[PDB]
């Protein structure tokens, strides 16, 4: 099912 | 491979029916996060139905399809391996972190990959392997030039052909290479698999040399791991800011999924965009985010 897991590149 | 007749699918389904239930057992406490076997199969079944619905009649045109012959074959084999794992893993399955259980996660990825592949070689349910849109230009040339229109080739061939432009060190290096590319674990390399590799390891110019530096000799590279597994794993360095590992993404195939530990002891995961993994790594390290590849105190010097 759906995610959320991923984060923005710290830059 | 032999011919894929209407009966063939029947069996695969019965096999899929079981593999599901087995995974539906509470003791497993499987999470929804992808890869999520409890879905990949239903969906796969679904797609296979769509396909079979469109070749509705011209079934022989399909059974004949080289790639499709492979899939079902691989699929059937793969559903089985799973069934065995259970009986010949018995109560050890419900044991988190148990070899038997790790194999399960593995397959999950494969199923996810397989589906991804299938949906690519059958968008809409109509075969399109021979015209697959390879992403990076360069690569696209090599493939259509080396194998022409072939949708899938025996590992053996792919290797020899590739070695002409990109020299393979040893019989071992190649075994490593093969494991990295053969995402459906079936000793065959498909245009789809080929594309994904070439995307992850671009630029094509130095294909294998990049791979060598980003996976063969880099402690951060993690073969077949999932989002959960990456977090579960980085937890031993849980508050060792800098510690990071990378792997292939499950939902965004063809792209990277870095996993790292924040100064404030937290585990995040980014998927490089608008910048090649090569670059992300260089900067992240500079900014104190990509310092310790999997705990390791020392870090690879990609600047070479």
């Amino acid at each position: 099912s759906f995610l959320q897991r991923y984060s923005s590149d710290p830059t | 491979p032999g011919t894929v007749d209407k009966k063939m699918v029947e069996k695969c389904w019965k096999l899929m029916d079981k593999v599901v239930r087995l995974c539906q057992n509470p003791k497993l406490a499987l999470k929804n996060s992808p890869p999520y076997i409890l879905d990949l199969l239903p969906d796969t079944y679904q797609h296979l139905r769509t396909i079979l619905s469109r070749y509705e009649g011209k079934m022989e045109t399909l059974g004949e399809n080289e790639y499709f012959r492979v899939f079902m074959e691989n699929l059937m084999k793969k559903t089985k391996q799973t069934i065995s794992l259970f009986k010949e893993g018995k109560e050890r399955m419900y044991e988190e972190n148990s070899q038997p259980r790790r194999n399960l996660t593995k397959l999950s990825l494969i199923f996810s990959h397989m589906l991804a592949e299938l949906k690519g070689i059958f968008p809409s349910g109509l075969f399109q392997g021979d015209t697959f849109r390879i992403t990076k230009a360069d690569a696209a040339e090599f493939w259509r030039k080396a194998f022409g229109e072939k949708t899938i080739v025996p590992w053996k061939s792919f290797r020899q052909a590739l070695h002409e432009v990109h020299p393979i060190s040893s019989g071992l290096e190649a075994m490593a290479l093969k494991s990295t590319i053969d995402l459906t674990c079936n000793d065959y390399i498909s245009v789809f698999e080929f594309d994904i590799f070439t995307r992850l390891f671009q630029p094509w110019s130095s294909l294998l040399r990049n791979w060598n530096s980003l996976a063969v000799t880099h402690p951060g590279y993690m073969a077949f791991l999932t989002y959960d597994e990456v977090k579960a794993r980085l937890q031993k360095f849980i508050h060792k800011p800098g510690s990071y590992i990378f792997r292939l993404s499950c939902t965004r195939l063809g792209q990277w999924a870095i996993g790292y530990v924040t100064a404030d002891g937290n585990i995040l995961q980014t998927i490089p965009h608008n910048k090649p993994l090569f670059q992300a790594l260089i900067d992240g390290f500079r900014e104190g985010f990509y310092l310790f590849p999997d705990g390791r105190n020392q870090n690879p010097d990609l600047t070479g």
